[PDB]
């Protein structure tokens, strides 16, 4: 998780870039508020923020400004929410997201080797973005796959019990479009 | 003139001259504080009527000197550590954050630190 | 107390005729949250309408002809200050300190 | 006695064992300004230093302008 | 209700539901704290106030733990002192070694508590180094050095709750938590600069005051703030002849330890554009003249034009003191003239509230009682500008109870929610007889607030008649134990001028083409008629439009340079205190009038302050009770409310436009303050810009 | 001997006592106090221990400059020691030493603040000069010069 808590407007991100939900995302958003009482509808920022994240690709400033507008909140109470949680991407982030747990229960199964194996193929370090924008490696804390320790996480999938020779199957395939089966 | 000699500026306009006694300092014409009394007005006084203004103390203005230093550039780290380059004979150790795309000067020394990756934009 | 004790103090007559003293208790400073400098009563003299401070021409000092500018007295009871002011025959005026009004503060109040 | 240069003024008083011409380059003072000939005490001359206030006055009087009624 | 408890053997009796720290502070035991402030919501994160309770292993945050009955509270166990030094050893782990270059140097709570409650040695020689943060830019008034923040959230809690500026918060997590605004935008509140006082460390400091003084140099003088009519109690710090900074001081009835950004950052106007020498107009320019020559010229000029009985006009400015008002009022009547008024923009010759009854032109409910009001009606007032601190008082009530605020006038961006009703007299007419008027009568202590800007409209008399008609026919609005009608003033010398009746009630006199005009600090006379053949004298302390029109200019002293009397909007009589001397040969304001009289053959009886202070007893005997309000007796008040009701008044339907069209330029000192110039460029005339173009 | 202070209890030294109470006796005692000082001075040269020269309490003693410029709490204490001072617990005292002139003592009154409330200085010469009239009674002008010298009247102490 990249811990910077001051946003700088880029050519790719600024409040001047409009953001509007798609026709489908309105239906989900209208029904997402259905889980919260009328006098506390502001609790639905976390769903809408990630819901709006997927429509655009990441958690842009326009998303936070739009989400605040939707729920009648000052834009700061969304900024506090957005930067507290580690699954909101405040950057283009590219296509895929490799999450490599490096915690101790995972590190007991040679979780270092998976890190070296990935860094070899893509010519990138953790927390970096590939020159093609297809991939963006990212270290991560515990994901729950500790009993099946040496686990990689791509987007939202699972690949447990891996080796540097297990990394050859996936890193080659995703460029070709042949995505292996998660699990 | 008396227009530059009596108003403080961040940078001068004309090249300073060491022989000109009306300059604020031998290496700077205009004063460097809003409340600093100009040297031209200071010496236009009765007590200087029969003096030799060339022999009064004229230390070199420290603002002009400090900006003649190069900018330190840090490699693969956004935090600079400065201590006055003397340790126990310098200023207290202060850590400078270089996230912003500019050169952040040290609070005591006045040395300006930046990132290497930001040098090209800074040097524009 | 009742005596005109100033006739034995040798102080200049102008402290009785021409100057005004003030009996006050120092107020709490906004910057700091300490509450100790506001527990002793003090006496200070008013400044002069001219000649309290003027810039020295040569070195830019702060010249003054007020010989009471740096005189502050300390007490521990309000009455002692008033009694002492009465004894010297000072033309004082008392500044009653403000009293903060109590308001109970509860952690749970942020939601109720 | 004010004609003795400051570097040697310390050596003469048995304050140091290394004369200022035998100084290590990592012990010389670094001056970023030109150093001129030594100037002795200038009292009883015209070069005697004159003190002055280095601060501007603290109040700026009004720059008067006249405006005429309609 | 009260629960009796002992703290370190001292019996404590406090209200139930209070926290331990208030109980301890009442017993005299001092419990160190950073994050606890007695005007903010309780956060329990700084962990410095920890105490030990007898029936527990777990240390209690005394700022959060509510009080019990029969509880035994310990504060000086060796276990506690170990905790206090542990916490101190943590705050200073990342704190920079900035004390020499830090503007909080001699007055920083992190220094004094660390000295008192922490260890005398540090155990942090780590080679990685401390944490470094980038300073955020949040305007031209607050200078941020976020390296020094101890993450205590006083800035966040104040700005969110008290100030109503939700753009300030905590962005990030853990060791990278960064107080700020996330994106770069300036903080927009008229009370934003009070955060400078709350921030216990050097993280948030004054930008105008930066690097100029250390707190042990300054001399603290307790006086009042006269940039607006509330008369907030302030503390003026002077280093010799200059006034360095202005801070609030505790007064729970008026300001409650806050001052608006105009009040504190307008101190630098006192060093600019000052009138220091008497000036006499020659040709189209001014020349310097002595008090002998300037007083003679006014005496000579007065006899040249020979103004008649009521051809002498006296105009009093907003900042003018009460002693000069009576000195001038007596002087003009000593010449036999009653063309004495103010420089405001009132329409009807007898001002709608009048000067006969005090109850019709003050804040009869008193500010300290606005807390217990049930319903408030705003009539043509924008408290966010006219009385900034009073606006924050109404918000604090509206947040802790079910107070509902009703507004009639021009709609404005307000800190608290409004119930808008309309923008003309007829809009208020239906509202009084409609649903909202029913709400007020059912309530115990409803409030009706009339602004100062109501008079400056064409329908000045209609609104006063309309609202009084509602007041004159109720029992809840005016009781023996309540007086629910209030008027909000904004110029600091209205109530003083009206208490002494410095106002003409003759419409023909107010239309007289006066020849000799004596401007007493009046600087807004653009609409006011000044004929080309009038000899005008301006006595003030700043050079502005009032001095430009003058033919002889007599320098005067600001409120920080003299002892004077001011009556705030609610009728409280407050006397300033002298902090410095007037610059140059500038004299006292009421002393000029006495000296001018001796040249004009109207030698006034007064010779000194005490003689003149006896005169204030004559004009109104309540003007000798400082910091004491003389409320209007209930019976006599109801007489005044009736004479405001007048059948045969036409409502012209004029929008009740607020009179303050620029929050920062309102008085003479504000227009000459360099810092206020930055605010207008950065924030705007209405504090509405969110981006600072002026940034370099 | 009566109230030993500052390592005067560790060294061994004698004192000399007169018998005639005249100037010659006081001359001899002082010349003995010379040689007893030279006897203590040698012992302090031989018994000098290592360690701190000041209280290891940064709230009353400034921290070393090197520690000041590197440790945060040292900088805070260095700051408050040189501007605010250190507070002294309230009370009063009367501390006397064997000054070379005689018994010198101070009566310091504290108020819990950083500045002494009162400080009376008891200068030995001041009490001696009072007894000058009682001693010079019955002596000649050349004898007065001896009595002043035998009293050791440095008038900074007399006119404190
Ligand atoms: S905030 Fe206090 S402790 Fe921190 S640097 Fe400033 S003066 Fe020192
Ligand atoms: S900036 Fe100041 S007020 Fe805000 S949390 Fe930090 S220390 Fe507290
Ligand atoms: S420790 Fe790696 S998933 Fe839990
Ligand atoms: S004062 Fe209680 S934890 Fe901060
Ligand atoms: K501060
Ligand atoms: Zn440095």
């Amino acid at each position: 998780s990249h811990m910077i808590s001051v946003h700088r407007d880029t050519p790719k991100d600024n409040p001047e870039i409009p953001f509007e939900f798609t026709k489908e995302n309105l239906e989900r958003a209208k029904e997402i508020i259905a889980k919260y009482p009328p006098q506390y509808k502001k609790g639905a920022v976390m769903p809408l923020l990630d819901l709006g994240q997927r429509q655009l690709g990441f958690t842009s400033i326009s998303v936070m400004n739009y989400v605040a507008k939707y729920l009648d909140m000052p834009p700061m109470r969304v900024y506090e929410v957005a930067t507290f949680y580690t699954m909101y991407n405040r950057k283009p982030m590219g296509k895929y997201n490799v999450q490599v747990c490096t915690t101790t229960p995972c590190q007991l199964c040679g979780s270092d080797g998976i890190m070296k194996a990935i860094t070899e193929h893509l010519q990138i370090r953790p927390g970096q973005t590939t020159p093609d924008n297809l991939f963006t490696l990212q270290e991560v804390e515990c994901l729950g796959a500790c009993v099946n320790a040496p686990m990689i996480a791509v987007n939202d999938d699972f690949y447990e019990d891996l080796t540097p020779e297990r990394t050859v199957e996936i890193l080659k395939g995703f460029q070709s479009g042949d995505i292996p089966k998660p699990g | 003139s008396t227009k530059e000699l009596t108003t403080a500026r961040i940078k001068d306009i004309s090249k300073p001259d060491e022989n000109n006694l009306q300059q604020q300092a031998p290496n700077r014409i205009s004063p460097w504080s809003k409340s600093q009394k100009p040297r031209a007005e200071a010496q236009d006084n009765v007590r200087f009527a029969v003096k030799d203004l060339a022999k009064q103390p004229r230390p070199y203005a420290a603002i002009d000197l400090i900006y003649k230093q190069p900018i330190r550039y840090i490699e693969h780290d956004n935090v600079a550590v400065c201590d006055g380059n003397g340790g126990a004979q310098g200023h207290p150790k202060v850590y400078i954050n270089l996230d912003q795309n500019k050169a952040i000067p040290c609070g005591y020394c006045g040395l300006r630190f930046a990132q290497a990756a930001f040098k090209e934009d800074i040097e524009s | 107390t009742d005596l005109a004790k100033e006739l034995v103090s040798g102080a200049p007559k102008e402290l009785i005729t021409e100057r005004v003293a003030r009996i006050y208790q120092e107020a709490k400073a906004a910057t700091q949250s300490g509450q100790h400098n506001t527990e002793t009563w003090k006496i200070d003299w008013d400044i002069l309408n001219k000649g309290n401070r003027w810039e020295n021409d040569l070195m830019g000092y702060q010249s003054s002809s007020d010989y009471m500018q740096g005189t502050i007295l300390k007490f521990d009871t309000r009455e002692g200050a008033i009694r002492f002011a009465k004894g010297q025959g000072w033309d004082y005026y008392i500044q009653e300190p403000k009293v903060r009004r109590f308001v109970k503060k509860d952690y749970s109040a942020n939601f109720y | 006695m004010s004609e003795v240069e400051p570097g040697w003024h310390y050596w003469l008083a048995y304050g140091t064992d290394v004369p200022p011409n035998q100084l290590k380059p990592e012990e010389k003072s670094v001056r970023a300004y030109p150093v001129k000939k030594h100037v002795p005490n200038l009292t009883y001359t015209d070069g005697a230093y004159v003190p002055y206030n280095t601060a501007r006055p603290k109040c700026a009087t009004w720059d008067p302008k006249v405006t005429e009624r309609p | 209700k009260e629960v009796e408890l002992t703290v370190d053997g001292v019996k404590v009796s406090i209200e139930a539901g209070s926290s331990i720290i208030q109980a301890a502070e009442k017993a005299g035991v001092t419990i160190p704290r950073y994050c606890y402030h007695e005007k903010l919501a309780v956060a329990g994160n700084c962990r410095m106030c920890l105490v030990e309770i007898e029936r527990s292993p777990k240390l209690a945050a005394s700022c959060a733990m509510p009080v019990q009955n029969g509880m035994s509270v310990l504060t000086n166990t060796p276990k506690i002192k170990k905790a206090r030094e542990g916490v101190t050893e943590m705050l200073l782990e990342n704190h920079p070694l900035d004390c020499p270059v830090c503007d909080q140097g001699g007055e920083c709570d992190l220094q004094e508590q660390s000295l008192r409650y922490g260890s005398d040695r540090g155990r942090f020689h780590e080679i990685v180094g401390k944490r470094a943060v980038e300073n955020k830019a949040i305007g031209p008034l607050i200078k941020t050095s976020m390296n020094r923040c101890i993450h205590c959230t006083r800035c966040v809690r104040f700005l969110n709750d008290v100030a109503g500026a939700p753009e300030f918060g905590t962005a990030g997590r853990g060791n990278d938590m960064q107080i700020g605004t996330y994106v770069e935008r300036n903080v927009n509140s008229e009370l934003s600069a009070n955060v400078i006082d709350l921030c216990p460390v050097g993280a948030l400091t004054s930008k105008p005051y930066a690097f100029r003084a250390r707190p042990w140099e300054l001399k603290r003088t307790e006086t009042i703030d006269v940039h607006d009519a509330l008369g907030s109690n302030v503390r003026v710090d002077t280093r010799g002849i200059e006034v360095m900074r202005v801070l609030p001081r505790l007064n729970d009835e008026i300001n409650e330890e806050w001052i608006s950004d105009k009040t504190r950052f307008a101190c630098d106007g006192l060093k600019t554009q000052r009138l220091t020498k008497p000036l006499i107009r020659q040709g189209n320019t001014f020349v310097d003249a002595t008090w002998e020559e300037a007083l003679a010229t006014i005496a000579e000029g007065f006899q040249k034009v020979q103004p008649k009985e009521n051809e002498i006009k006296a105009i009093v400015g907003s900042l003018t003191d009460l002693e000069s008002i009576v000195a001038l009022k007596d002087l003009v009547n000593k010449l036999g003239s009653e063309n004495v008024s103010t420089d405001g923009d009132a329409t009807t010759v007898p001002p709608a509230h009048g000067a006969d009854f005090r109850s019709n032109y003050i804040f009869n409910s008193t500010i300290d009682n606005i807390e217990e009001a049930d319903q408030i009606l705003l009539v043509g007032t924008n408290p966010r500008h006219e009385a900034a601190v009073l606006n924050a008082r109404i918000r604090k009530v509206w947040l802790r109870s079910d107070l509902e605020v009703h507004h009639v006038g021009e709609e404005f961006d307000s800190t608290f929610e409004l119930n808008h009703l309309g923008s003309d007299v007829n809009a208020l007419a239906k509202a009084l007889t409609g649903e909202v008027g029913k709400k007020l009568s059912e309530a115990s202590k409803p409030l009706i607030i009339i602004g100062s800007g109501v008079t400056e409209t064409q329908d000045a008399e209609a609104v006063y008649a309309t609202v009084a008609k509602f007041v004159t026919s109720n029992a809840n609005i005016v009781t023996p134990e309540w007086n629910g009608f209030n008027l909000l003033h904004r110029e600091a010398s209205r109530v003083g001028a009206l208490d002494v009746g410095f106002t003409t009630q003759s419409p023909e006199v107010a239309n007289t083409k006066a020849k000799f005009i004596y401007l007493l600090g009046a600087d807004e006379i653009v609409n006011k008629d000044i004929p080309k053949d009038a000899f005008v004298v301006y006595q003030g302390h700043h050079g502005d439009l009032g001095a430009s029109f003058a033919d002889v200019i007599l320098p005067g002293s600001a409120y920080t340079e003299k002892t004077a009397t001011y009556v705030n909007t609610e009728g409280r009589v407050q006397s300033t205190r002298a902090a410095t001397n007037p610059p140059g040969v500038a004299r006292e304001d009421w002393m000029i009038i006495r000296a001018l009289s001796e040249y004009l053959g109207a030698t006034l009886p007064y010779d000194n302050l005490y003689e003149m202070r006896s005169r204030l007893a004559d004009v109104a005997p309540h003007l000798l009770r400082h910091e004491v309000v003389e409320p209007v007796s209930e019976g006599i008040a109801k007489v005044g409310f009736q004479s405001l009701v007048k059948p045969g008044i036409q409502s012209k339907g004029v929008l009740l436009k607020n009179p303050i069209e620029n929050f920062y330029f309102t008085d003479v000192i504000s227009k000459s303050s360099p810092t206020m110039a930055k605010c207008v460029g950065s924030f705007g005339s209405k504090i509405e810009k969110i981006k600072d173009e002026k940034a370099n | 001997k009566s109230q030993p202070y500052d390592a005067y209890d560790k060294v061994d030294f004698d004192i000399a006592v007169g018998t005639k109470g005249d100037c010659y006796d006081r001359y001899l005692i002082r010349m003995t106090e010379f040689r007893q000082s030279l006897r203590i001075i040698e012992q302090c040269c031989n018994q000098m221990p290592p360690g701190p020269v000041k209280v290891e309490d940064f709230k009353v003693a400034p921290p070393p400059r090197a520690l000041m410029k590197e440790d945060m709490e040292a900088l805070i204490h260095h700051f408050l020691l040189y501007t605010k001072g250190y507070a002294v617990p309230a009370g009063e005292t009367y501390t006397a030493i064997e000054a070379p002139k005689g018994e010198m003592a101070v009566y310091v009154v504290s108020d819990g603040s950083e500045r002494p409330y009162r400080c009376k200085i008891r200068a030995p010469g001041f009490a001696h000069l009072g007894a000058f009239d009682h001693i010079a009674r019955g002596h000649f002008l050349p004898d007065a010069v001896a009595i002043i010298g035998t009293m050791d009247l440095v008038f900074g102490e007399v006119d404190r």
